[PDB]
């Protein structure tokens, strides 16, 4: 009798789904296992709870939307959702996917990686991203821990709390002094708050991730932005007044031209080991204009992955996405209304 | 991690 709970907090998934197993929790939602009664197969069952909070009820319609449109093989599905029958007693968002393994934060946390598992790692990485961006989607927070695997070393993007329709003006503010676990992949342009940024923001986070393999250790870490910049210009060296097109507020492009001249480090000299193909696709994936940086078809036909490519089964989004309306000056109450209707679908009875 | 080897896209790509 009564609901299982897992680490001190109720997980009210039962009947269906019971044995109820931890496995994480990030900055929004935590994670357990379960065992799925009706498929009698295991899943992932993700808990938010939201709806006190503009930006989480923001978080959790995003994902909840884009994901059950989405169907790809390295992009992770929705299998189900768990709310109360009315709007009122609902409090909590139980989203049950496909279980995976690990996720690529952990597995480099203490694991080497062959030149081979980074190759194919990386060209998983690209195939969804591929058919992400087709869907005129930006995932806009790729990082290790939102790439999970599972045991056959299949690799599944997830974690599109911040996905959005590459619309490619809108104006996403609070987007940069809301909370994240980490930013040490996020773009420089992100960084300095430039509107109007593009599907290359992605590839960047992409590179970073690449260099992260290579070395088991983040390549541009730091306090904050500022700092995390001083890592990027340390490695790329400085800036041109072409690369800051993008960079639109004034004293920070001022400030970024001001600074002390950089010389680029080789990439060979901060990865004398890698793959010299692998370095090839890493500087073009990390650089700084951000209409220089080599977008996701180019990156999938780099010689480095020439032994994954295939672009007869790297499907895309048969149409772009349009979402439905805009999410960013909407109360909670209306999020809450939407994110009910969108769950609609899964109540046992519908 | 075993050898991509038993991966299903690896081994798509393997023919
Ligand atoms: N389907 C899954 N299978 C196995 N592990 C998962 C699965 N989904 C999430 N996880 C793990 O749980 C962690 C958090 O999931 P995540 O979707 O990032 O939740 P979050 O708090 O909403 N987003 P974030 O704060 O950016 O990590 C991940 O980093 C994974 O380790």
């Amino acid at each position: 009798a009564g609901p299982e709970m897992v680490r001190g907090q109720v997980f009210d998934v039962g009947p269906r789904y019971t044995n109820l197993s931890y496995i994480g929790e990030g900055a929004y939602g935590m994670v357990c296992s379960a065992y799925d009664n009706v498929n009698k197969v295991r899943v992932a069952i993700k808990k938010i709870s939201p709806f006190e909070h503009q930006t989480y009820c923001q978080r959790t319609l995003r994902e909840i939307k884009i994901l059950l449109r989405f169907r790809h093989e390295n992009i992770i599905g929705i299998n189900d959702i768990i709310r109360a029958p009315t709007i009122e007693q609902m409090k909590d968002v139980y989203i049950v996917q496909d279980l995976m393994e690990t996720d690529l934060y952990k597995l480099l946390k203490t694991q080497h990686l062959s030149n081979d598992h980074i190759c194919y790692f990386l060209y998983q990485i690209l195939r969804g991203l591929k058919y992400i961006h087709s869907a005129n989607v930006l995932h806009r927070d790729l990082k290790p821990s939102n790439l999970l695997l599972n045991t056959t070393c299949d690799l599944k993007i997830c974690d599109f709390g911040l996905a959005r329709v590459a619309d490619p003006d809108h104006d996403h503010t609070g987007f940069l002094t809301e909370y994240v676990a980490t930013r040490w992949y996020r773009a420089p342009e992100i960084m300095l708050n430039s509107k109007g940024y593009t599907k290359s923001i992605d590839i960047w986070s992409v590179g970073c991730i690449l260099a992260e393999m290579l070395s088991n250790r983040p390549i541009f870490p730091g306090k904050h932005y500022l700092d995390q910049l001083n890592h990027i210009l340390g490695i790329l060296g400085s800036p041109s007044q072409e690369d800051l097109n993008c960079i639109i507020n004034l004293k920070a492009r001022n400030y970024l031209l001001s600074l002390p001249h950089k010389n680029k480090v080789p990439w060979n000299r901060l990865f004398p080991n890698a793959d010299s193909k692998a370095l090839d696709l890493l500087d073009k994936m990390l650089t700084f204009n951000p209409h220089k940086r080599i977008e996701v078809e180019q990156a999938l036909a780099h010689p480095y992955l020439e032994q994954y490519y295939d672009p007869s089964d790297e499907p895309i989004a048969e149409a772009p996405f349009k979402f439905d309306m805009e999410l960013d000056d909407l109360p909670k109450e209306k999020l809450k209304e939407l994110i009910f209707e969108e769950t609609a679908r899964f109540q046992p009875g519908y | 991690l075993s050898s991509l080897a038993a991966s299903s896209l690896a081994k798509r790509r393997q023919q």
